[PDB]
């Protein structure tokens, strides 16, 4: 993973966030990305188990309700109210 | 000396310098499912419940430092498309991504209009960042969910919806090549909120747990019921619904805020950042439910409004009114119980104008470079005159100057309702703070305004009481407002807040040089080869007829755009209405109606836009002197001598937008006497009553032929007059005037500034030129100068910019902002602008950093005449 996928990263822009840890500026891509040994998995529709199914672009299915609708794997799901951790 | 910004505030800044404008999809992917899951439900509460769910699923971000929270997304300087209002600025080029081939060329609008490159501007994609409309930076993962939540939008957006009614006016075509020329600049449905101002009442009031009993108590009382009125009776009970159905989402919304400053504190080591957390957990968890009851808690749930209403609609100028007067309540109970000392208030007003500074508004290029050069207006007043017609300057006000003082940003730019009973020492505290440069405050006339309010808003009902608490909507453009009792700390305040509706949308920017160069040249318009308007072909025998043409012309203007405007904006306030600020709004909740069926107290508020003023002006001047009087040209000489550009380079090749710097090409000499005669007619601003005279008839005309025009709400017409960036882009598709100014340059700034370099009898004569009328006939008017730093030096200089501004305002100006800058200074940072990320000028009722502005308004802003005393 990397920071990205943490729950520790504070999101600023399209390109850099924070760490929560070191309140230090890390790179989304390349070189100082990857996630450091203190990890926690963020929350995410990629991470949910209502989701499934996704296409090579990360768009699949979510199954929080009992009608089926799309979701985004990337999709921040901590505010989502029917998110379960897979 | 000015004390230094507090440490949270310098430590976010820096943090703030190195951000990128970014668009992202959280927002816009939840309102566009919660939409269709709910297809079928009344349209208020599909509404409400789709708007409540974009605020409430997305993902909160809380940054290490802050005090006061939340931002429009997960990101800092954040927003979100809006698919379902408009999408074609951004979906063929989606769509061309997902397909892999070129991106297709952008529209005229857009394609003539400059997004700045540096600062956080996303002009161009690189690594895994796309760039949107030349401006936001979106993960290339994402560009397969902005197509994806985009499609279902396919024929029905207001934008496409409306278009297709449009289409069956009788002016479609004529409206769709004006709209192709950059006659005007941009479609209401870009922005369909905005110009107007907030009302924080009812949270600040009642908290969301008091508003949504309100809701279940109106509910019980009306809902099946219809009264005596079979047209909005029984819609009353759904607005209720619908109302506690966005309520709901706020307060799920802070809630979400609470929970993330709750785990950031569980992680947090260093104890200090952990206090803040701490607090930010307590504050959000309770202005989810509870009236708020202490300055930080009142403070963040008017931003918890604020970003809410800026996340239901894309939109600019969403004004936060007099945020002075509004919390001084929970200012002085806090300092009187020794809960807050000043000095923490500022803290607070000094974080805060981050958090409005970061606020951005995705749209296309045309709206954000070409007209707001990403600034969003979110303008904040202070002073004039309370409920009971005294000063109504408060303790808090000061503060909000000083934290504007001391930790300078583009936002909220501070706006002084100039009135004669305003204490000294509040004016020369504003004074002091404008006279650094930072263009704030600016400076308006309460007294005008309040005409204005009277005036336009008199069939409605306006007295003197709602009259005193307008303020500006947007930049300048005068807005209802209305006071409502606060209770408070055993006391009732009647605070302010807006009453209106947007007072900014209508009939947009109509580059009025531009109509008068299509009359010249018959409808045609040489810059494209496109015949615009039905030739008239009248031999332009006298002044009179060609004055008359270019009201025919802007007459046919006003009427087609007017008519596809209005149904923008119809299509929008039935498909689309408000849910945040319906539910804020007077007088909406106690009506049972929301800002579409016109619940808003003051309804009057749709106008006319007009661009070029002054450039108009002084080309009349010019061509009325030249051909028609002294005949010393033939009307055939003067317009082949704008088409020809005067013989030199045109700025399409040279790229500089100002008189500053002409190339002169060997054809100049050509045309050298009657550019002379030209540049040397009566110009506006000098007092000269030649340019006056014409100036002040334009002023007559305008105003009656604007009011026989009738808004979507039924109202006629009135005129704003501002610029914004405007002049850059109408500027660039005029070909040179006849004022002496030269092709694809910017027209004039503002509205009654003087046109660049023509001012040589002093700033006096440009404030007697400016008031030959009476500013209340109109919304606004527009008045920029720039001053060099040594012109305000010393306790006196602040004394002196006071006695400026007082003198302007008395003879009845409206408006007055100010550089203090040295030009030399500005083009230096044009130079080399990575050596300036700091700097900051006044354009035209915004602050913006140089390195966010474009080179056409750089070079206009450069060339500004710079006064020395
Ligand atoms: O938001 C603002 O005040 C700037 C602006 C003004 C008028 C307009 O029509 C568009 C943007
Ligand atoms: S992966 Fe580790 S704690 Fe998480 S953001 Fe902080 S450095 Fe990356
Ligand atoms: S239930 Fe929520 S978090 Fe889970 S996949 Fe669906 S929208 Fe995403």
């Amino acid at each position: 993973m990397r920071h990205y996928d943490c729950k520790n990263y504070i999101n600023l822009d399209c390109e850099k966030g924070l760490c929560a840890l070191t309140k230090g500026m890390v790179p989304i891509d390349g070189e100082g990305s990857e996630a450091c040994p203190n990890f926690k998995p963020a929350e995410k529709c990629g991470n949910c188990k209502n989701f499934c199914n996704p296409d090579k672009y990360g768009l699949g299915t979510c199954t929080g309700l009992e009608k089926e609708n799309w979701a985004y794997a990337t999709c921040g799901a901590s505010a989502c109210p029917s998110y379960k951790a897979e | 000396d000015i004390p230094e910004a507090k440490e949270s505030t310098q430590k976010l800044m820096d943090i703030y310098y190195t951000l990128k404008v970014t668009a992202d999809m959280e927002a816009a992917y939840w309102y566009n499912r919660t939409w269709w899951e709910n297809d079928g439900e009344v349209i208020e509460v599909r509404r409400a419940k789709a708007v409540a769910a974009s605020l409430s699923h997305m993902t909160p971000t809380i940054l290490p430092y802050e005090k006061l929270v939340m931002n429009k997304t997960k990101n800092v300087r954040g927003a979100f498309p809006f698919p379902w209002v408009c999408a074609s600025f951004f979906n063929a080029q989606a769509e061309a991504l997902m397909n892999e081939v070129d991106a297709p060329a952008e529209n005229e609008a857009d394609s003539v209009s400059v997004v700045g490159a540096g600062g956080g501007n996303v002009t161009e994609s690189y690594g895994n960042v796309i760039s949107i409309a030349k401006k936001f930076g979106m993960r290339k993962e994402e560009i397969p969910v902005l197509v994806k939540t985009s499609k279902p939008w396919e024929g029905i957006s207001v934008e496409e919806l409306s278009n297709k009614y449009s289409k069956m006016t009788p002016g479609y075509d004529q409206f769709k090549n004006i709209m192709e020329s950059v006659i005007c600049m941009f479609d209401s449905f870009a922005i369909p909120q905005g110009r107007e101002v907030i009302n924080y009442y009812m949270p600040l009031q009642y908290g969301f747990d008091g508003i949504i009993k309100l809701c279940d108590e109106k509910i019980a009382e009306v809902m099946g019921e219809a009264g005596d009125d079979g047209d909005f009776g029984m819609s009353r009970g759904y607005y209720y619904a619908a109302m506690k159905e966005i309520t709901k989402g706020l307060s799920a919304w802070c809630e979400n805020y609470s929970k993330r400053a709750k785990y950031l504190a569980s992680i947090e080591t260093d104890s200090e950042i952990k206090a803040n957390y701490e607090k930010i957990e307590e504050v959000m968890g309770n202005i989810a439910h509870k009236k708020p009851a202490n300055f930080w808690e009142a403070i963040q749930m008017t931003l918890c409004c604020h970003f809410g209403v800026v996340n239901e609609d894309p939109q600019s100028g969403l004004s936060i009114g007099r945020l002075g007067q509004v919390l001084q309540p929970f200012y002085e109970k806090d300092v009187e119980d020794g809960i807050m000392t000043d000095e923490e208030v500022i803290e607070l007003l000094e974080l805060y104008r981050i958090k409005i500074t970061c606020i951005e508004c995705f749209a296309s290029a045309g709206v954000s470079g070409g007209v707001l050069s990403g600034n969003t207006f979110n303008n904040l007043s202070l002073g004039g005159q309370n409920y009971d017609g005294l000063s109504a300057v408060t303790p808090l006000e000061y503060l909000i100057v000083e934290a504007g003082m001391r930790n300078q940003t583009p936002q909220p730019t501070l706006s002084v309702l100039y009135d004669e009973k305003t204490p000294e020492d509040f004016l020369m505290k504003a004074a002091s703070c404008t006279k650094l440069g930072l263009g704030y405050p600016a400076w308006m006339n309460n007294q005008t305004g309040m005409n204005f309010m009277m005036r336009n808003y008199g069939p409605e009902g306006m007295d003197l009481h709602d009259a005193r608490a307008w303020c500006l909507g947007g930049c300048l453009e005068s807005a209802p407002g209305c006071f409502l009792p606060l209770e408070y700390n055993g006391k009732v305040t009647m605070i302010p807040g807006g009453a209106s509706p947007t007072c900014g949308t209508g009939v947009h920017f109509i580059g009025m040089p531009k109509v008068l160069e299509l009359v010249l040249t018959n409808g045609l318009d040489k810059r494209t080869g496109k015949q615009v308007y039905p030739p008239h072909n009248k031999k332009l025998d006298s002044y009179e007829t060609m004055v008359n043409q270019w009201k025919e012309y802007m007459e046919l203007t006003t009427d087609v755009v007017n008519r596809c405007n209005n149904i923008q904006m119809d299509i929008w306030r039935k498909y689309n209405m408000p849910a945040v600020n319906s539910l804020l709004k007077p007088d909406c909740f106690k009506k049972g109606k929301h800002i579409g069926t016109m619940g808003a107290r003051y309804n009057s508020c749709i106008n006319f836009e007009s661009c070029g003023t002054i450039t108009f002006v002084n080309s009349l001047s010019s061509i009325k002197k030249n051909v028609f009087d002294d005949s010393k040209f033939t009307i055939e000489e003067m317009t082949d001598a704008m088409l020809n550009n005067f013989g030199f380079k045109t700025a399409y090749e040279t790229e500089v937008f100002s008189p500053d710097f002409r190339e002169s090409t060997d054809k100049s000499t050509k045309y050298e006497k009657i550019f002379a005669a030209c540049v040397n007619a009566p110009k506006y601003g000098n007092a000269d009553k030649y340019a006056d005279e014409i100036f002040k008839a334009y002023h007559y005309y305008i105003y009656d032929m604007t009011h026989k025009f009738r808004s979507y709400y039924g109202k006629p017409l009135y005129l704003c007059q501002i610029s914004v960036s405007t002049h850059g882009p109408q500027g660039f598709v005029t070909l040179a005037t006849a004022d002496g100014r030269l092709a694809g340059t910017t027209y004039s700034d503002g509205s009654v500034s003087a046109a660049a370099g023509t001012d040589k009898n002093g700033i006096y004569a440009i404030f007697e030129s400016a008031t030959v009328y009476d500013h209340s006939m109109h919304q606004n008017a527009q008045m920029n100068l720039k001053l060099h730093p040594t012109a305000v030096k010393g306790i006196n200089g602040t004394r002196k910019l006071l006695d400026l501004v007082r003198a302007y305002m008395r003879k009845g100006g409206f408006h007055v902002q100010f550089n203090v800058v040295d030009s030399k200074t500005l083009r230096d940072a044009q130079l080399t602008p990575e050596k300036y990320r700091e700097l900051m000028v006044r354009v035209a009722g915004f602050t913006q950093y140089w390195c966010e502005i474009g080179k056409p308004i750089q070079d206009e802003v450069i060339y500004r005449t710079e006064y020395d005393k």
